[PDB]
């Protein structure tokens, strides 16, 4: 399972802070790569930190606009986004990566909401 | 008064022996059991090989497990490091000599704590993960080839299984895989292109190594290469005489014409020498034959011969 | 023009038994050996 | 850096006739996945290592390619097979997707 | 003529340590002891 | 290379006590081998194919 | 070859216990050594006699 709660209300100025249960495998073998979908676009690439480790790849622009995190013991994972605008209103996925064919599961998708 | 131009390239023997690069995996266990209670420490360590579903691991992700099981007359003993149980760990860069191989290892137990004394002194117990990457080298013949460290494996690189290559090891060693992923420390999360890895477990550790075929040998090395050679005819022999190197080569045969039997290397070398030459200079010359003629000099040198004859303008 | 068949580099590369590989890195594993069996501080 | 091109953009196409869209790129890539994503839900993969066939895809979505140029070919398209296909590159660490194309009926 | 004294046969014979033979014969009686100190099946 | 003649080793190693003293074992082999020598112009020395 | 200069050893080596503690003895001894060593072109390493 990958399971990714939304409905959440942004306030421009403030951090947010998403969470990407994970459940059902072993979480020390894999990475969450995390991907921003903007409404009638393509998707696009964000990070990918390496659980049992710090491994945080992050994007070529995405420095200043994200920050990845891991509970090895809650087994979740969380992205802060630092300093919010109106622009980015969009739907972020968890997926997992991994070099064995078996699966990479999408997950839901976190709805983002950002007005005045 | 039978004098030729021409182009000419002189191939000598290959001394240098074949070359390319190994990866070995191991794991070391080391008891401290005898620590002398009766106040002085005696310990003795062991090393083993490692199996193919953990290679996997540790060649893709670079994580290994801390727990070994062996088996002796139906006795099964299983170590794990001080004492837990059957975890993932990771595998680190380790310092060494510069210029030389280099070392990933996982960290060793967190403590050793102090057991009872006299006959049951205290018993430590301690496993570690180790991959190295070094070079080896081999020979003319392929019978063996030696690692850096100065480990020698009684088989030729070339084997696969089916060939007629030496392979004098155990027969329940070798075993080749297909489209097999590895991928270096600094870029753990890209998939690199698939290959073909040959494996074979010597008891101590492990190797591993790109399989190829033999043409990657070739036993010929390119010497010197001249532009303006001149060919003239004694009789019973040739001389390509030529004034930027100072030097005359003199063949035994007149007809020559040897074409290569196993030296096929240098087909595409030559060919593009030849024709590279030919380009710079077709402006006043045109080729007098279609076909390089080979000979053999009295010492162990080759040549390759392409006439050529001046265009009236 | 002076001309030479193999260099003194040909010649040393040679050989299959590299003995400052083996010997290096031989006196630098007992040496690490030597340090966690003393008091490595 | 790799920059994903999708020339094909509209389909329009009407059941009865095979339809293939290519992925370009700017330079050499060692494989290439396929996903589809209709609209409301997330993407799931269909082809992996430009040959082979995920868990669940039918006999019909296949694709092949070497180098920069790839493409993916179906067979026999009904109602539902009309939905988005991005090509995503994996070498490089920045994985960049593509434009992504269109399919509709009529 | 060609002609040389001493072949690459006649050095390479010339030398009282075989480095091939020593490092051989030590690796493949460290690989047997090995064999019967662990599951020899 | 060398050619070895040995003779066989025990029939078998029972357990024997623990602790202090544990299971004492022994056994006994015989080895010959054949092998080359080399020396040099002053006969100071010869050295043998394995090395001593 | 190398010239050395080294202690004596112990007077005697008395036997003590058995068992789990056995006898026990401690040795001690000073050694000295001349050699030389060697080092080429670009010195990034030398090497002594015996091999270190
Ligand atoms: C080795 O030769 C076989 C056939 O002779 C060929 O299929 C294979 O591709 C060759 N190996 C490589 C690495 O090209």
């Amino acid at each position: 399972q990958l399971q990714q709660p939304g409905a959440e209300l942004v306030r421009p100025g403030a951090s947010v802070k998403l969470s990407c249960k994970a459940s059902g495998f072993t979480f020390t073998s894999y990475w969450i790569n995390w991907v921003k979908q903007r409404p009638g676009q393509g998707l696009e690439w964000i990070g990918n930190i390496f659980p049992s480790d710090s491994y945080t790849n992050y994007n070529q622009k995405f420095k200043d606009k994200a920050t990845l995190t891991v509970d090895k013991s809650s087994s979740t994972a969380y992205m802060l986004l630092s300093s919010p605008t109106s622009e980015d209103s969009a739907v972020y996925y968890c997926t997992r990566g991994g070099y064995r064919y078996d699966s990479d599961y999408w997950g839901q998708g976190t709805t983002l909401t950002v007005s005045s | 008064e039978n004098h030729t131009e021409g182009l000419l390239m002189v191939f000598k023997d290959n001394i240098i022996p074949y070359s390319f690069k190994v990866r070995s995996y191991t794991k070391i266990v080391t008891n401290i059991l005898i620590y002398n209670g009766h106040s002085v420490t005696n310990r003795h360590e062991e090393k083993f090989s490692v199996e193919s579903y953990e290679t996997d691991q540790m060649d893709t992700i670079y994580q290994c497990y801390n727990a070994v099981k062996m088996t002796k007359d139906g006795l099964t003993r299983v170590y794990v490091d001080r004492d837990g149980v059957n975890i993932t760990v990771n595998l680190k860069p380790t310092g060494g000599l510069a210029n030389g191989v280099r070392r990933y290892a996982s960290q060793t137990e967190l403590y050793d704590a102090p057991g009872r004394v006299e006959a049951t002194y205290r018993t430590r117990t301690t496993v570690n993960c180790l991959i190295t990457d070094m070079m080896a080298k081999s020979n003319s013949p392929f019978d063996f080839f030696v690692t850096t460290t100065g480990q020698t494996v009684e088989m030729s690189p070339f084997y696969d299984g089916k060939n007629t290559e030496t392979f004098h090891e155990r027969a329940d060693s070798f075993h080749v895989r297909t489209n097999y992923k590895i991928v270096d420390y600094d870029n753990r999360g890209t998939n690199p292109q698939g290959e073909r890895r040959a494996f074979l477990d010597k008891g101590t550790y492990t190797l591993s190594w790109k399989l190829e075929n033999r043409t990657a040998y070739c036993p010929l090395q390119h010497w010197q290469t001249f532009d303006s050679t001149i060919a003239t005819e004694t009789g019973k022999s040739i001389h390509f005489v030529t004034d930027e190197g100072t030097s005359s080569f003199v063949t035994n045969t007149t007809v020559g014409i040897e074409l290569p039997d196993a030296f096929k290397c240098i087909e595409e070398q030559v060919n593009k020498t030849m024709h590279e030459k030919y380009e710079a200079v077709q402006d006043r010359y045109t080729k007098g034959q279609e076909a390089i003629t080979y000979f053999i000099t009295s010492g162990g040198l080759l040549l390759a011969w392409l006439p050529l004859t001046p265009r009236s303008l | 023009a002076s001309l030479e068949l193999y260099s003194r580099d040909e010649q040393r590369a040679s050989n299959v038994f590299d003995l400052e590989g083996i010997f290096r890195e031989y006196n630098f594993q007992a040496q690490n050996i030597a340090g966690l069996r003393k008091d490595l501080d | 850096q790799i920059v994903l091109t999708q020339s094909p953009a509209i389909m329009s196409a009407s059941p009865g006739e095979k339809v293939t869209m290519t992925c370009s790129a700017s330079s050499s890539v060692t494989y290439m996945y396929w996903y589809q994503q209709k609209p409301g839900s997330s993407p799931r993969l269909l082809i992996y290592d430009t040959s082979n066939l995920a868990s669940g895809v039918p006999v019909r979505f296949s694709g092949s390619g070497s180098g920069t140029s790839y493409s993916l070919t179906i067979s026999r398209m009904e109602a539902e097979d009309a939905a988005t296909y991005y090509c995503q590159q994996w070498s490089s660490y920045p994985y960049t997707f593509g434009g992504g194309t269109k399919l509709e009926i009529k």
